[PDB]
RNA sequence: CUCUAACUAUAAAAAUCUCUCUUCUC
């Protein structure tokens, strides 16, 4: 216990424009929301990997401009209804917060599983792409 | 990056050098007392900060409050009660599992068996409490499969709902708590059971805290020097 | 804030890409003898070549 | 003709079963024509370990793995290569593919 | 000798909006020049040049002609820029297209001026064009109150005064507007009386017409008699024309007939 | 004659088609 000023980053990793979203230990106090579509022009993009590092690094200087040091994460995909797996860009943003000075510990996945309820959306044939 | 329509229907600052650190601090339940920082909005009358931080709650892992790594998998919720100046206390709010624990545990070939129950602590804690149990295969067993019966399941759920509501009504919620972290349930309630059917993997989860009587200030005292 | 790196390919993980002209294979940094990253190159490569990396970290991944 | 003496179904005794949605098109289908896996992974992927293992407190931290099933729909298993268009004689072959890797 | 681009700063800025002339196409898109700022190139890339799929090339592009155009990132060492077409909103490019042919007059005026004074560009935009738009946010409506108050040239250092005078010539010819502001009364007399009462009103409505705006209530039909005035300030039309339809009203309401407005004075 | 550990990541659009069908016996 060397002072780690802790925080908790919460990457939320969809399918489209991943998150990450440096908060308190309470959650309640945000700091440096700034997400994945924020630094990718294409809007195709915005879940790539490199939204995920550029999201990531300057939301990790965000970080050592406030003073938090040490980092626990909340990885989240859409969960609920939709898809329950993990966001492609998201890991990447793992990996920078990783890098970036930041320390890390305690992962956790606090994706939202539903006890099967609120039909999913797409009707019976579903989606037809 | 653009692609802006800004449907709105600079006097900008530096929000956080307007923004004040607090301590948090856990019961005397635990061993590290310390938990570690908050940063708040700067106190000011009309509005006062302290206002603000009676009712937060923050999820910490057990192995931080215990050093062990063997309650990694734990995690406990503790409510922001009292405030004392750039230091303020919490009390228990609630204890869950990391779900990944959760999931190792939920495995095929053996049938889970779970007991939710209501139970009223000692003082006046209204709490709900859920116990996650999985059939273990036996010593020597060359069926592929663990099943246990439906008139088992009963009888185990029914044996789990006594001895949860016992060792809930004997004490408090401090005592309570302090039963919680040495598992000691979860030992009694393979003691109980037995005879009944293996049951590995006891586990009492989800511990949910849903009425307080009024504040208990000197409790909280207690458990904070 | 030049950070032009240098890599020295290690091994070489096959060649991938629709067109088929792209390479994608190991690297093991110069400098820092510990880090190792898979990456693409274009154009022929062997056993020893010194990749100039203006960015490090951008792991791509198989590509279609 | 008949395409499968299991009548590619697996339900054989329970007249009606619960559907269960796909999980890239959200096809409902019954909950054993329902192409089912797995999708046990560590948080963290091989190739990114050693970065959080040297610049993280808690030393020798659990690096905890996710779990979750994957129900596809047959049209999807078999687009996503998930499940393969196999031949007639090895149409009979139910074991899995020899345990990838042992 | 055209140049000495539109703007405070010569290279583009975060997130601007400009209009680009095009003129070459090599493998990427279009590295082709600016006429919003300096005269500067810029590329304009594939992926992001047009919201449909890219079928063709040649279509799209338009070679010599105006284009929409944003920058993302500018190269503040050399002159390059990395320009966009397809993100700007349908209706941030209207709104552009209005800043830049704002833009485009100024220079067009001023051009004129340097090749009959022979004075770079530079020069003229430096001591006359800078001033007014850090005084009235742009040049053109700088100019526009040029045309109606003299004392905007207060303040500046023209490098002659020549340069003023057929300045305010070529802008007193070219960049004249007197919006005609009308209005529409109907005549809804039933009275004893009311020819003579329409005389009487139209000498009271004729008697207070100024010097510079005159007004005429001319005659198209019976009820609805017709009231045109020419403004010259656009907001002196309504009070004159207010002013008669409080006169035909005290008209009106006692020789024994009725009137009612159709329409009130617009522009 | 002793055993049960790995893992990824695609889908834009493509409509139609005029004939002429002819043996096997040593
Ligand atoms: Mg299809
Ligand atoms: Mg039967
Ligand atoms: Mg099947
Ligand atoms: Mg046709
Ligand atoms: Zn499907």
């Amino acid at each position: 216990d060397n002072s780690q000023v802790f925080g908790v980053a919460r990457i939320f990793a969809s399918f489209n424009d991943t998150f990450v979203h440096v908060t308190d230990l309470s959650g309640r106090e945000t700091i440096a929301r700034v997400t994945g579509g924020m630094k990718v022009k294409a809007d195709r993009d915005e879940s790539s990997p490199y939204a995920a590092m550029l999201a990531a690094q300057d939301v990790a200087a965000k970080c050592k401009e406030v003073g938090i040091t040490a980092v626990h994460i909340k990885i989240r995909a859409t969960g609920g209804t939709r898809s329950k797996t993990p966001g492609p860009g998201g890991q990447a943003a793992l990996r920078a917060l990783a890098r970036s000075g930041l320390r890390i510990g305690r992962i956790e996945d606090v994706t939202p599983v539903p006890s099967d309820s609120t039909r999913k959306k797409g009707g019976r044939r579903g989606r037809r792409l | 990056a653009v692609g802006k329509n800004k449907r709105l229907s600079k006097r900008v600052v530096d929000p956080f050098t307007r923004k004040e650190w607090y301590d948090i601090k856990a019961p005397s339940t635990f061993e590290n007392r310390n938990v570690g920082k908050t940063l708040v909005n700067k106190s000011v009358g009309l509005k006062n900060a302290s206002d603000s931080l009676k009712g937060r709650v923050v999820e910490v892992c057990l192995a931080d409050l215990q050093g062990s790594e063997d309650h990694s998998f734990r995690k406990v919720k503790l409510r922001v009660d009292e405030v004392q100046g750039k230091n303020l206390l919490t009390n228990f709010h609630g204890m869950d599992f990391t779900t990944d624990k959760l999931r190792s545990m939920v495995r095929k070939w053996q049938t889970l068996i779970e007991a939710n129950v209501t139970v009223k602590t000692s003082d006046d804690y209204v709490l709900r409490i859920f116990a996650i149990a999985f059939t273990r295969k036996q010593a020597n067993q060359v069926k592929r499969t663990s099943y246990a019966q439906s008139s088992h399941i009963r009888q185990i759920r029914k044996v789990i709902s006594e001895i949860l509501t016992r060792e809930v009504q004997n004490s408090t919620l401090a005592q309570l708590t302090s039963k919680l972290i040495p598992e000691v349930i979860n030992k009694e309630i393979e003691n109980a059971t037995k005879d009944i059917f293996p049951l590995q993997n006891v586990h009492i989860r989800k511990v949910k805290l849903l009425k307080q009587p009024k504040f208990d200030l000197g409790s909280l005292l207690s458990l904070h020097g | 804030k030049t950070p032009v790196t240098l890599a020295k390919v290690i091994k070489v993980l096959g060649r991938t890409g629709s067109r088929g002209g792209v390479t994608q294979v190991r690297v093991e940094f110069l400098e820092d003898t510990t880090r190792t990253i898979v990456r693409n190159v274009k154009g022929p490569v062997r056993e020893g070549d010194i990749l100039v990396l203006m960015e490090s970290e951008r792991e791509a991944r198989r590509l279609r | 003709p008949k395409k499968r003496a299991s009548n590619g179904r697996n339900k054989k005794g329970r007249g009606h079963v619960k559907p269960v949605r796909c999980v890239n098109c959200s096809r409902s289908v019954p909950k054993d024509k329902a192409i089912k896996r797995m999708a046990i992974r560590n948080i963290v992927e091989a190739a990114a370990i050693r970065d959080l293992s040297e610049a993280s407190v808690y030393a020798e931290y659990a690096l905890p793995k996710t779990y979750n099933k994957l129900h596809y729909c047959i049209s999807c298993a078999i687009h996503a290569r998930i499940v393969r268009v196999r031949s007639r004689t090895d149409r009979r072959i139910r074991a899995p593919p020899q345990r990838p890797r042992f | 000798t055209s140049h000495c681009r539109f703007y405070e700063n010569k290279y583009p800025e975060i997130d601007d909006i400009v209009m680009v002339n095009v003129q070459q196409i090599a493998e990427m898109g279009a590295y082709v020049k600016l006429l919003e700022y300096d005269n500067i190139e810029g590329m304009i890339l594939l992926s992001e040049l047009s919201r449909r799929r890219i079928r063709s090339i040649q279509k799209l592009i338009r070679v010599g002609k105006n284009d929409v155009a944003v920058v993302l990132r500018v190269d503040k060492e050399k002159g390059y820029i990395d320009l966009s077409k397809r993100r700007v909103s349908s209706e941030d490019i209207i709104k552009c297209e209005e800043k830049y042919q704002k833009s485009k007059t100024v220079h067009s005026i001023l051009r004129y001026c340097a090749e009959k004074f022979q004075i770079p560009l530079e020069e003229l935009y430096k001591t006359i064009a800078w001033p007014l738009s850090r005084k009235f946010g742009h040049a053109y409506e700088a100019f526009k109150l040029s045309i109606i108050d003299e004392t905007v040239w207060e303040g500046i250092e023209p490098p002659s005064k020549d340069v003023l005078d057929e300045l305010k010539n070529y802008i007193s010819k070219r960049l004249t507007p007197a919006v005609k502001i009308r209005a529409d009364v109907e005549v809804s007399c039933f009275s004893y009386e009311g020819i003579d009462a329409i005389k009487d009103a139209l000498k009271s409505a004729e008697d207070m017409s100024t010097e510079q705006m005159q007004v005429k209530v001319k005659l198209v039909a019976a009820p609805l008699y017709v009231l045109t005035t020419q403004a010259l300030d656009k907001q002196k039309g309504i009070e004159q024309l207010e002013s008669a339809i409080e006169k035909i009203t005290e008209v009106i309401t006692k020789y024994g007939g009725v009137c009612n407005i159709t329409m009130p004075p617009k522009a």
